[PDB]
This record gives structure tokens, C-alpha cells and sequence, in this order.
DNA sequence: GACATGCCCGGGCATGTTTGCCTGGAGACTAGGGAGTAATCCCCTTGGCGGTTAAAACGCGGGGGACAGCGCGTACGTGCGTTTAAGCGGTGCTAGAGCTGTCTACGACCAATTGAGCGGCCTGCAGACCGGGATTCTCCAGG
DNA sequence: CCTGGAGAATCCCGGTCTGCAGGCCGCTCAATTGGTCGTAGACAGCTCTAGCACCGCTTAAACGCACGTACGCGCTGTCCCCCGCGTTTTAACCGCCAAGGGGATTACTCCCTAGTCTCCAGGCAAACATGCCCGGGCATGTC
């Protein structure tokens, strides 16, 4: 269907100067997740673990949470609420926790809530904010998307904008950011040869 | 005001027209005949030298009227101008 | 070279619709139009040379008319000649 | 009595006009013949003397060479009097 | 500069009267064409060329031929006394003679 | 058997090409009279192809005209069969040669 | 190179010429006679042509000169041009 | 200025060059005249002129006399068959005709 | 109150020829009338076939060829020969003087 | 879901000789329809045109009908249904006289009837029967496939069966033939491949 | 629309040797209509005239008429009824005779009679048949286009067939034959393109 | 048919500071869309998204409607009526939103109105205003152009303006503001073709 | 890592309207041709009288036109056999036809001066008349 | 019937006389001739292309030739009537003369027409504008 207003997307660091950080993975054939810096970009398999870590220069406030959301990228699409194409929704994949229509899931999290807002039809998931542990200067959380970007009727080859927002308890704005993913397959091939036409 | 002219071109007339011609014996229904072919000769002269003289304006028909009318019908006269 | 067979065909549609006409006839009307053509043309041109003029005029062309054409054609052509330039001068 | 045979004055007197020059036509009954054929064209027409003359010469000179052929006609139908038949093919042979 | 008018067209007539005016003042005809000139030749030459057409045309219908050929115009200028004369030396193309035979020559 | 009558032949014929309207004589032959007079005057000359039709169509133009004419001298003297006294009679009347 | 080509006139060509005119009864003379009067006519139109050609420097005889020719001699011929 | 020469006598004719040009330029012959038109056209009247006048002369003495009179001219013209072909439609004032009588008509 | 209009004639240089092939020969004004007649009648002649010569080949000119080729359309054979030799003559001289 | 049965694809030309027929189309990469003699096989592009023949021994009695109905050529999926991807059952591209679900379709034809089979759950689209002229040899029928061989959800890559039946009046079966079918984006290109593929 | 048969275009010149005939104009810019022997193509402008001559061996007997109707090449495109585009079926120039939908037209002849098949919704004129006027060997008909092959909607650059049936009054066929036809605004330009084309 | 009067095309801000905005698309081309500041026209396909921004110097009250109208650009159209043309008109492409007959539409909102004028005959879409972010400085709203200018009938090869008017509640003009568009089938070569032809 | 599959950009055709060139007509000015008037006066019309040739008239009689008859030869009609003109190709290239450059040519004007035309006288040729005679034509005896 | 001599009529020649035309001379005006200048029609070279010329084979319509018969032309005789030649009588033409004035011609002045030059509109052909179709390469999922 079509949502009644788009999500926002301004880059907002914060007083808390929040940020977001990545692995270092390869670019083998046999790669489940990758990040390439120069382009912001994540290269994914469908359904796999995606770590991102939330770098921060204090501490925010007990009660912060961390909200994931995804638009595409293309201003005329954003209305589209970014779901599961009609194929991955009726297939019998939800672990219990995730609707069978949305499309980002957190794993290893109880304390998950996933969201079908009633005004935007907007599907988010949130999870309460953790402090870094001891010998990390950064929160990783671990995300799954459940569509590549190719499926037809879902995203159908357009590529989104995974939003992170840190919000507090009543909801409201402590920092945003966001990244371009491509849910694909074989993302060690896609990085390598992006990264070839970068440095010609 | 003048008829019955054309009797005036007399038998003995014809007969001298005939002489330079090389005619030794005339019959005398040849007199009658002559008289039609001058009068047809005559009538298409006369009316072409006329109409010369009609275009000209003028009223008297001069030598140069007829030897116009003459030449065009394939028969040149000379001594009379022209 | 110019030739006339435009206007000989239009003016046969004007007094048989229904009619055509054959290659070969038609040029045998150009050589008429033609012929006619240089006759009045020469015979006006020496009567403007008889009578020391100089300006070919409608008078010319038409005593000129009465000398080549017999009677009875004579005076209808002078008929039309005469309402084509009454028409002319008049429009 | 004295007298000769038919032919012989006809004869001699070829040879007398085929001579001369003169006109062999009156001059004043020509006049009114071309006067009385004028009229016809329009009236009160005038003429000089040398148109008159131009005539004559025009008219005697067609008779005479219409009469040359018609005795020609004549000849070729083993005859020697000219006949009004005689001088209708030498018209008509010429387009008259 | 109001809209022309063709000088044919402004006396009725069909055969063009600007090309007579070039003809009648070419080829040596005179030193000079008065304006009246050309319209009254043009009227001639398309009445007479009504004339031959006309004639022409019952002569075809009298083949039953839906088209005019060289034949029925030696047909019209010879029927015509008037035309005979004025065409009295021309010499058509295939137009073939009348068929008169004297009364001499029939049998009997 | 059957044989026309000497004469009836003759009109039928009169009447068939009095109403036609082709060429009578042949037209490659009088094309080598054409050429084999002109020679006489010049060597090398060439002719268009409506040039020679355009002297055939005169030339029997002319003899048709001059058969009428030596017609109707053989009808003068009353005899059914023409003659070069007919022919050169006619031609003499016009003043031709 | 050519010769004799005036015997191409077939006697049946004279015939057929003569029986267009009217013609009924034909004499042998008539042939040689037909002949003798064709080549004078032809070659006085063929020697008018050739002088026009001369004059207009080709060396080929067009239609028009044979028009030209004609034309002057009293023989004013259509369907050719004019 | 030279003393000036006529043209006629620059072609050693007798009759004259610059008449012959205006005759030629007038008469609506043609819109320009050649230099050397006239001068050829004056030799060919000449010679024409000289041809009657000679045998006119001839004709003269044989009827004694001492001046060419219009029967003269006459008998000049048809004596000689290719004058009379040129003249052949012309006729003569007073010229009269010549002394022919058929064979046919002579007795015997 | 003048007496009379300005004429031309070739009366003198007729005059002329004659005395040239006759010295000892007048000539009567009859006569005279009618060789004026002939030199205008030639020269119509002549003057109208050059004009068509130069009009069928589309010239303006009148040159000395048009009136050699008219002249040879017009006069017979013999006379022909011998009018283009004077002709040929004059234009010659002509030129040259 | 799952039928309870699998059509019969014996072929049975019956008592009117009943066969098939097919064009000679060229092999450019994006020809609308090509059929592959070697493979009995067709190609073509999504809705577009499918020319199809119908040869007989005897014309058949008036009133005769022809079926067509998919299945997968496939052993192990003979048993489902042969219909659209969830994304293009979904869609709004029905002619008026189609079904959304239905895979085929006829075009040109004014009399067609599309039937979904209560009791085997298969879908199939039947026409009357109509004879070629004296000089013809073969009548020729137009369907329209609505989804790629590559539908996810749907055919998912395997190959179907495409068959047709003459019926009469009242149903009954009178002949049967069938013919494998790929709907793709570049027919003769895969045409020309897969042949040059029965080579290499 | 749709139509619920297919016209027949089989050739048969009948026991009267029935013939078309066209006449041998040129392909100047100012061609109205001209016919290509070697393409048995007629190229003409849109609402112009189009002679088309009959021949025939044998003068048919009293009644016989002579049918014009046109049908797509492409057999997918036969079942459509050939007709002019929605624009030129709206604008205003009717004859009179002439419905405005219809796409070919007679001139000339009050006899016309347009059909609107009532069971097969085919457009079609018929005149009746007469033998050649006196002086001619055949009979020629006036026919006129109203759409460009490149009408969109309408034929819409699918070529067509002219199909001529010499029938008697009752309707039964006598004759027919048929010819290509390509109603475009150069004629003369297209028929020396096309030609130039298969010199080559 | 013909409209009795002829829209104002003057631009007028108003109190708003009511201006365009275009984006920057390249010239390939068949670029689905692309707009060129030097002719200040629009380059797009038929049914393609066409981008349009909207800038104001503060933000309008609430109830505020933004409306598109299309007139021809020459004086001796003006009074026409731009509406499809009568082929698109009986197609089946309506997205339930807009008419049949309606040149304009708008993508991605659902909150669309369309307008028949009653007095003017003119058509024109609706949508309510929405603010900008805050870090962005306009909103940008997607059209759609259902006909090509080279559609007979309707536009018939014959430029045309889009006029954007800022409307209250009620109807009364706050701002208006104007773009030459071509609907064409190759945008960036149409585009760099006048662009070209620009610079003479 | 190799293969299988779909979308975007570029290239090129297909199709309709705009722009450029040639021909005929319109508008305006300048110089000559044509028209009209006044006047002269040459040439045509008309009438008289007398002289006489030419035309009209009547008569005789011979020659030519005409019709009718008979002979036989040239011509037409028909048949079979031979010839080559028509037709329908193919092939080559000469010569017609058109274009573009350049020059010698004729038209045009003005100035200078000789040729040609008209008017005015005088002698020789041609014509006219009369007488001589040489030639031509016709009819009467002789053989 | 044919030939020769004589008579009669016509034609030709020679001398004398008279009148008009031809030829020449003188004068005056316009036309021919000189000698400049200018523009372009025509010659010239060049090229493309059409139409003519040449050759071949095949079909058969047309031309040759030969025979048989008859209508046709030619010559002859015999009417007979039409035209010629002659003399006589009557009529109109020729000639010379004079007068009247109508019409052609010339000269002068003025007004309208045609030629010359410049510019606009309609018809015909090529270039530009724009939609549709096919192929190549890359992107991306499958094995």
C-alpha cells in the first residue's frame, strides 16, 4: 500500500555525538556480511546477521531506545511503505517475534517491538539502548533483512535507506543516521567489483 | 443604282481571252460559264482590296489595296507598286 | 517548350465531359493553335507595316481575323474577340 | 466569192493576240462591273485609275491562264472545241 | 497591393493570355503589343479550337469511342465547308481520307 | 468454282482503305529510299525515327491527292482506267512540273 | 551503299495508294510513271530538310526540319510538332 | 574626320549597302542585323537584277529595238526555265503571253 | 506649302546594271516599274526566310549565313550556285577593304 | 496449494487426428514469440502474443471446444497448481475476460470461457473450435502467458506443460496434445541458446 | 472491438477468370495512388481515389457484385475489425454515404452499399457489377481510404489485405482475389523507397 | 471542444514567496525525466514521474491546496481544451484515482482531488501542501502526463504549459507559477536537441 | 567461478511538416506613338459633243461532236511459292542537349558630309500613215 | 484524189512626219558614314546522357509469279447540228474638253498608352523533427 507521510532522514549526531561504525569484513565468495565505507554501503544475504555498531561520545540517559526503519531511497517511492514482497510474506519464515510483512528483524534481543504505526503503516522495529560493554567504545546491534533487493513487488531492484534513530523513552529525537543496503546474493562478489570501479 | 453589268464583257470580248490562250473552237455555253468564274474572281478581289481600305479609314481604293489582295491570294502583280 | 495541352483538354470538358482525347491528337491541336497563331500574328504585323504604324492594336488582329478566316467564322470569332476585350477594359 | 474554211481566221487570230499586249476587255463595261460588285461590300466607295488598271491585268490574266488549261482539258478528251466542263476540272484540279 | 488576378481568368477566357503577350511581342511580330492585343487573339484562337473539338466529338460519338483521335478530326475539318478552307492544305497524321467514290465508278 | 467479277474486288478495296488510316507503304523500304536519296547530298547523315515517318505520312499524302486528281482527268475523257496522261495532265493543271 | 531502293515501292503499294484516291482501273504505266513523280517530291522535301540541318550545324534531320521543309512548299503538316 | 567612303563601294556593288541595312534592321526581321548581312544580301539582288536586264536586253535586239519595255521583261523571264520557276506566280503589266500553239491544232 | 513627301527606289542603280550587260539599251518607266517590284519581292523573299532561319536555331542575328542558306531555299539550283558566289564575294572584299 | 490429482498429458489425437502446429519464427534477441522444433518447446514474452495451431484429420462436428490448462513438466511438481506469483496475482492488468490468477489467456477471441475446477483446484481457459479454409491445412489459436518461468512463488524457474484438449459440446475429451513453454524477456535469445545448448 | 470469424483470402479467379487491374501511374512527390506489380502492393494517400480495374474473361451473368473488405495481414490481428482510429472516426468528414467508423469507401456510385455485419461486426462496401463501358475491356471502381496505416489505435502501421470476391446476388462466391495496400501521405516517395529496396 | 476563456499564466509569489524547483537528471537519451533551465520545459515520458518542487519563504496556513492546469502555449490554441486524445481516452489505464479523460495526474499521494470546471471546461488535479524538512528547503511533488504531445487528437504535436497555482481552502489564488512540458518518447535526446538548437 | 536473465542506452529507420526557388502578376514612371485639328490642292467624279470602231444581228455550210458497232488486248482475279518486313530482343557510342566562361560583336549615340530625290528642259525613239510587193491561202484543170 | 498555177487577201517592208517619254542637269535636305562607347549574344570548351545505329533470330504477312478470262479501250463509220465566216446594221465606247469639290495628304500640338524596372504570391522539391524497433553490455540471481 502507500503511506499518509514519509519518515524523516536528516543526519543528527546529537549532543551525545552519535554514530554509527561497522565491521571489516572480506570480499570472498563465501561472505554472509560486508561494509564498504566509501560508499555507505552494506552488502548482505537475506536473512543473515548485519552487525552495526552505535558509537557515541557520552553516555545517553537510561530508558534510551534504538529504532530501525527503511524508505526508498527515491523520493517519488518513499510513499511505499518498504515491505516484503507478496512472495516473502506468505512464505512460512517468522520466528516468532518478527510479522510475517516487515522487513528488518532483530536478533538475539527479547525485548524487541516491532511497530505498525496505525497513522503511517510505517513497520519499525526497536530495542532498548545498552551502554558499551567493558573493552568496546561502541553498542553493536544485529539486524536481518528478509528481501533482496531485487524481489519483484517488495523493493523490485530500488535501493533503501536503513534509518537509526536513538530515541529516548516518550519517543522523542537524540540522534539519527542513516546507510545505503543492497540484500543480495554473493556480497563479496558485489563489493570486490564495486570497490574496482572506485578506484579507476 | 447600276445592274446588269456583267453582260457588258460582250461575246467577242471573250472570245479575244480565249485567243491568247490557245483556243481554236468555242462552244457557247462557254460565255455563260465565263461569266460566273470572272464574277467569283472579282467579288474575292474586290472584297479583300475593301477591307484594306476599310482598315486604313480610307474611302478610295488605291493600286496597293488590290496588290494586296492579289499577292495573298498566291498571285503577285507587278508594274502597279508593291 | 511550351504547349497548350492544358487548356485544349479543358476546353473539350466544356463541351463534352465525357470525352477524352489521344496522345496524337492532342498534339495535332498544338500545331492548330499554333498555326493559326502566326497567320493572324503575320497578317496583323503587315498591316500595322502598310499603313506605317507601329502598335499592334485589337484592330489589327481583327481585320486580320476577316482576311484568313471564311464568313460565318469570321464574325463569331469577331464576336468573341470583341467581348473578351470589352470585358477586360470594362474589368 | 471568196472565202475561207472554218478554222482559219480562228487560227490566225491566236497568233495576233498571243502577240500583243494591249487589254482585250472594254474598258468603261469593266468599270461598272467592279463598281456594281463593290456596292455590295459598302457604298459610296471611289477608286483611281491605276486600281481599275490593276484589275484588268489581274482579271485577264486569270481568264487567260484558266483558259490555257481548259483547252489542255479539252485535248486530252480528243476534242478542240472548249466545253463549261472543260473549265470545271481545271478549277477544280487547281482547288477552286 | 490587392490579390492578382490572372489576365486569362479576368476576360473569361481559358488559353493563357500573359503567354500570348510574350508571343505576340517575340519572334519579330512588331515593335510594339497593345494591351487589348493578346485578349482578343486568345478568344480567337479558343473559340476555334471549341469548333474543332465540338465537331470532333460527334464525330466520335458516331464510332461510339469514349476518346477523340487523330481520325475524328479529319472527320471535322472536312465535313465543315468553312474549316476545309481555312485547313484546306494541312495534312493530318493518320487521318485517312472520306470515303466518296464517284458515281462513274459504281456498278450498275 | 467462283471468281468476283473483275471490278467488284476494286470498290471493296476503295472502300477499306478509304476508311483506314495506316501507313501503306512499307516502312523499312521507303527508310532506304530516304537515306539512298540524301546520300547524294551528304554522306554520314542520320535520321531521327519521327523524321522518317514524318516524310512517309507526306509523300503518300501527296500521291493520294495526286491519284484523286488523275481520277477524275480519266473520268473528263470517259475511261475507267488511269494513264501517266491522266497523272502528268493533272500535274501540268497545277503548275507541279 | 544504297541502290535500287526506289524498286521498294511494290507494285501493290501503288495500288493500295491509288485505290485510297479513289482509283478503280490501273494501267502497267501508271507504276514507272508513280515512281518517276514519288523521288522528285521526296527529293525536294529531303534537300530542304539537309539544308536546315547544314545550317543548324548537327548532323542528325529532325522532325523539325521535315516540318520546315513541308511547311514552306504549301504542305503544312500536324502531329509532328509546329 | 576622313574623307568618308560609301560601303557599297567598299564591296565594288552598284546597288545600296545602307539601305539594304535598314530594310533589314525594320520590317520586324529579327532584333539584330549582322555587319556583313547586307552586303551579301545586296550582291545576290545585283546579280538577280543583272540576270533579267541581260536576257531583257537579248529579247530587245531581237525585236530591233533600243529599250527594254514590260513585254520584254516578259519573254526574258519565261525563256529561261529557271527564272520562269522563280517567277512563276508573278504576273507582268502589259507582258502579254508567248506564241504557243498546240500541235494539235495546226491543219494539215 | 511643301510639294511633295520624300520616295525611294532602286530605279538608279537598275539603270546601272543595265548598262552594264547592255551599255547601249535603255529601259522604258514600265519597265522600270517592274523591276522595282521584283528587288522588293525578292528581298521579302530572303529577308523572311533569314528571319525563320535565325528563329527556329533561336538567334537574334541576321548574319551573312542566313542569308546564304535562304538563299539557297528559295532560288533554283543554278541560280543558286551563282548568287552564293557574288555573295561570298562582297562579304570577302568587304571584310578585307 | 496442492492438487489431489495430475492431468493426463498422453497425447490423443482421437478420431479427428488432433495435433499441433507452430510458425517459423527467427531467433532476434527480443522476438515476441518463437517455437523450437528440436525441443517441442515455446518462447515468449510475458502477455504478449503465442501462436498456436490445430491440425485435423476430419473436421470435428460443430460445437467442439479446445482446453488449455499448465502443469509443471516437472515429476516432483506435477502436484501444484500451475497459477500467477503472489506479486503478479496481485497486480491490476486483467483484460475483463481473464481471471487475475489464471496463467494463460486468449486474445482476438470473443468467445472464451476461463473455469476454475472445484474439486483438482487447476485453472484452464476454453474457445470453440473453428475449421481453416479448403486450401489450409491448420486453424491457429492466441494465447497469453502472465508471468516469467522465473516467477518466484509462482513457476519459480520450472518448466510447465502447456495442454491443450479438444472437447465436445458437452466436455467430453476428444483429442490432447502439449507443448513445454518458457516465458521470458529475450525469447529467441534463449531460443537460439537452449538450442545451441541441445548441441553443446 | 473484436469480431467473432475471420474472413476468407483464398485465391480463385472463378470460371470467368476473374482479375484485378490497376493502372501504371508513377511515383513522383505529387502521386496520388500507384501500383507496385512487383510488391502486388497498391501506395496511396488518405482519402483519395483508387481505381481498381476487374477483369474477366467472361461476362458474369446479371446481379453479380463485387465485395471490398479489409482484414489484418497478421493473423493475431484478424479477429480485429479493421476500422478507422478513434480520431478519425470522430472528426467530421462523412460523405454521406460512408459511416464514419468504415475505413474503405466507393465513390461515384449511389448503389453503394456499406455493411456493418450484425453476427460479425465486419466492415465492408459492395456495388454491383457492370461490364466495361463501350471503347474499354474493364470495369473500374473508385475506392478511398480514410486512415493511415500508422493510425494509431487503428491499424496502427499493421499492414492490410484488400480482398475483392466477385459474388452473385445470393451471396455465393464467383471470384476472389486480393493485394496489399499501404495508405501513407508520399505515396510516390514510399513506393520508390520500398522498390529501391528490392532492386537492392 | 473550445473553452470560453483563457487562464492567467503571469507568475505571482504572493505573500508566500511561492517558486518551482526542478532537479538535475542527465541528458541519456531515454531519460524517463529531465528539465532544462535554459528553456524552463520539462522532458518526461508518457506516464513517467515528473519531479516538481515547491519553495516558500514561510509556510502557508494549514488547508492549502497546490493545483496543476495544462494550456497550449501558442496564442492560436489557447482556447482549446487540452484532454487526451481520443485513443488514450478509451484505453484501460486509469490507477482508480484520476478520470480516464484527465491529461495531469499525481503519483505517490493519496489525498488527490480532480476537477472538471463547469463554466471553463478545463481540467486540473489538487493536492493539500505539505512542509518541507528541516534541514530541506521545498517539497517536491511527482506528476504523471498521460499523453504524448504528438497524440492526434488531443495535443497534436502542439507545445503546451503546466500552470502550478498555491490555492487556499476555498480556491483563492496565493501563488502561481508555470513550466513549458513535452511528453515525448525520448527525453534526453528531445531535450539536447533544442538545448542545441538553444544555442544558435 | 561459470552461467542464466532482465533493463538501459545507443543507433537507425519510419513518417509528416517546414523552408527554399521559379514563374506570373501588380505598381509606378518616362518617352514616344497615336489622335485630333486646320489647311492645302491634287485627283476622281461628272457632264457634252462628235466620230467611229466595235458589237449585235442574220445567213449559209462545212467540220467537228456525237452515237453506235466490232475487234482483241490489256487488265483483273486467283492460286501457290518465295521473300523479307516486323517484331523483340541485345549492345555500343555517336551525337544531341545543356551548362558555364569569355570574348568579339552590334546597338546606340553624336557629328560630319556626300548620295539620292525632286523639279525643270530638250532630242531621239517609237508610233502612225501610205504605198509597194512579197508571202500565204484557196479553188480550178490536168493526170 | 493529187499536184500545179493563178487570183485574191493579208502581212511585211520602207519612207515621211509628229508627239511623248527618256535621259540629263541643278539644287536642297536627310541619310549615310566616322568614330567613339557599352553590354551581351554567340562562340567555345566541357560534360552527361539519350537516341540512333548495328546485329541477331524467329514468325508469317506480304510480295512474286503464272495462268484464264473478260470487260475495256480503240478505231471505224455515219449522221447532224453546232460554230465559224461573212456582210449588214446598230449601238456604245473613245476621244478631247471643261468644271466642281471631296478626299488624301501635310503640318502642328496635345494626351494617353506601352515599355521598362522593381517587388509579391503560388507551385514544387529537399531537409528537419520525432516515434518506434533492435542489438550490445552490464547488473544480478542461480548452480
Amino acid at each position: 500500500p502507500l503511506s499518509s507521510s514519509v519518515p524523516s532522514q536528516k543526519t543528527y549526531q546529537g549532543s551525545y555525538g552519535f554514530r554509527l561504525g561497522f565491521l571489516h569484513s572480506g570480499t570472498a565468495k563465501s561472505v554472509t556480511c560486508t561494509y564498504s565505507p566509501a560508499l555507505n554501503k552494506m552488502f548482505c544475504q537475506l536473512a543473515k546477521t548485519c552487525p552495526v555498531q552505535l558509537w557515541v561520545d557520552s553516555t545517553p540517559p537510561p530508558g534510551t531506545r534504538v529504532r530501525a526503519m527503511a524508505i526508498y531511497k527515491q523520493s517519488q517511492h518513499m510513499t511505499e511503505v518498504v515491505r516484503r514482497c507478496p512472495h516473502h510474506e506468505r512464505c512460512s519464515d517468522s520466528d516468532g517475534l518478527a510479522p510475517p510483512q516487515h522487513l528488518i528483524r532483530v536478533e538475539g534481543n527479547l525485548r524487541v517491538e516491532y511497530l505498525d504505526d496505525r497513522n503511517t503503516f510505517r513497520h519499525s522495529v526497536v530495542v532498548p539502548y545498552e551502554p558499551p560493554e567493558v573493552g568496546s567504545d561502541c553498542t553493536t546491534i544485529h539486524y536481518n533483512y528478509m528481501c533482496n533487493s531485487s524481489c519483484m513487488g517488495g523493493m523490485n531492484r530500488r535501493p533503501i535507506l536503513t534509518i537509526i534513530t536513538l530515541e529516548d523513552s516518550s519517543g522523542n529525537l537524540l540522534g539519527r543516521n542513516s546507510f545505503e543496503v543492497r540484500v543480495c546474493a554473493c556480497p563479496g562478489r558485489d563489493r570486490r567489483t564495486e570497490e574496482e570501479n572506485l578506484r579507476k | 443604282v447600276l445592274r446588269d453589268n456583267i453582260q457588258g464583257i460582250t461575246k467577242p470580248a471573250i472570245r479575244r481571252l480565249a485567243r491568247r490562250g490557245g483556243v481554236k473552237r468555242i462552244s457557247g455555253l462557254i460565255y455563260e460559264e465565263t461569266r460566273g468564274v470572272l464574277k467569283v474572281f472579282l467579288e474575292n478581289v474586290i472584297r479583300d482590296a475593301v477591307t484594306y481600305t476599310e482598315h486604313a479609314k480610307r474611302k478610295t481604293v488605291t493600286a496597293m489595296d488590290v496588290v494586296y489582295a492579289l499577292k495573298r491570294q498566291g498571285r503577285t502583280l507587278y508594274g502597279f507598286g508593291g | 517548350k511550351e504547349s497548350y495541352s492544358i487548356y485544349v483538354y479543358k476546353v473539350l470538358k466544356q463541351v463534352h465531359p465525357d470525352t477524352g482525347i489521344s496522345s496524337k491528337a492532342m498534339g495535332i491541336m498544338n500545331s492548330f493553335v499554333n498555326d493559326i497563331f502566326e497567320r493572324i500574328a503575320g497578317e496583323a504585323s503587315r498591316l500595322a507595316h502598310y499603313n506605317k504604324r507601329s502598335t499592334i492594336t485589337s484592330r489589327e488582329i481583327q481585320t486580320a481575323v476577316r482576311l484568313l478566316l471564311p464568313g460565318e467564322l469570321a464574325k463569331h470569332a469577331v464576336s468573341e474577340g470583341t467581348k473578351a476585350v470589352t470585358k477586360y477594359t470594362s474589368a | 466569192p471568196h472565202r475561207y474554211r472554218p478554222g482559219t481566221v480562228a487560227l490566225r487570230e491566236i497568233r495576233r493576240y498571243q502577240k500583243s499586249t494591249e487589254l482585250l476587255i472594254r474598258k468603261l463595261p469593266f468599270q461598272r462591273l467592279v463598281r456594281e460588285i463593290a456596292q455590295d461590300f459598302k457604298t459610296d466607295l471611289r477608286f483611281q485609275s491605276s486600281a481599275v488598271m490593276a484589275l484588268q491585268e489581274a482579271c485577264e490574266a486569270y481568264l487567260v491562264g484558266l483558259f490555257e488549261d481548259t483547252n489542255l482539258c479539252a485535248i486530252h478528251a480528243k476534242r478542240v472545241t472548249i466545253m463549261p466542263k472543260d473549265i470545271q476540272l481545271a478549277r477544280r484540279i487547281r482547288g477552286e | 497591393r490587392a490579390k492578382a488576378k490572372t489576365r486569362s481568368s479576368r476576360a473569361g477566357l481559358q488559353f493563357p493570355v500573359g503567354r500570348v503577350h510574350r508571343l505576340l511581342r517575340k519572334g519579330n511580330y512588331s515593335e510594339r503589343v497593345g494591351a487589348g492585343a493578346p485578349v482578343y487573339l486568345a478568344a480567337v484562337l479558343e473559340y476555334l479550337t471549341a469548333e474543332i473539338l465540338e465537331l470532333a466529338g460527334n464525330a466520335a460519338r458516331d464510332n461510339k469511342k469514349t476518346r477523340i483521335i487523330p481520325r475524328h478530326l479529319q472527320l471535322a475539318i472536312r465535313n465543315d465547308e468553312e474549316l476545309n478552307k481555312l485547313l484546306g492544305r494541312v495534312t493530318i497524321a493518320q487521318g485517312g481520307v472520306l470515303p466518296n467514290i464517284q458515281a462513274v465508278l459504281l456498278p450498275k
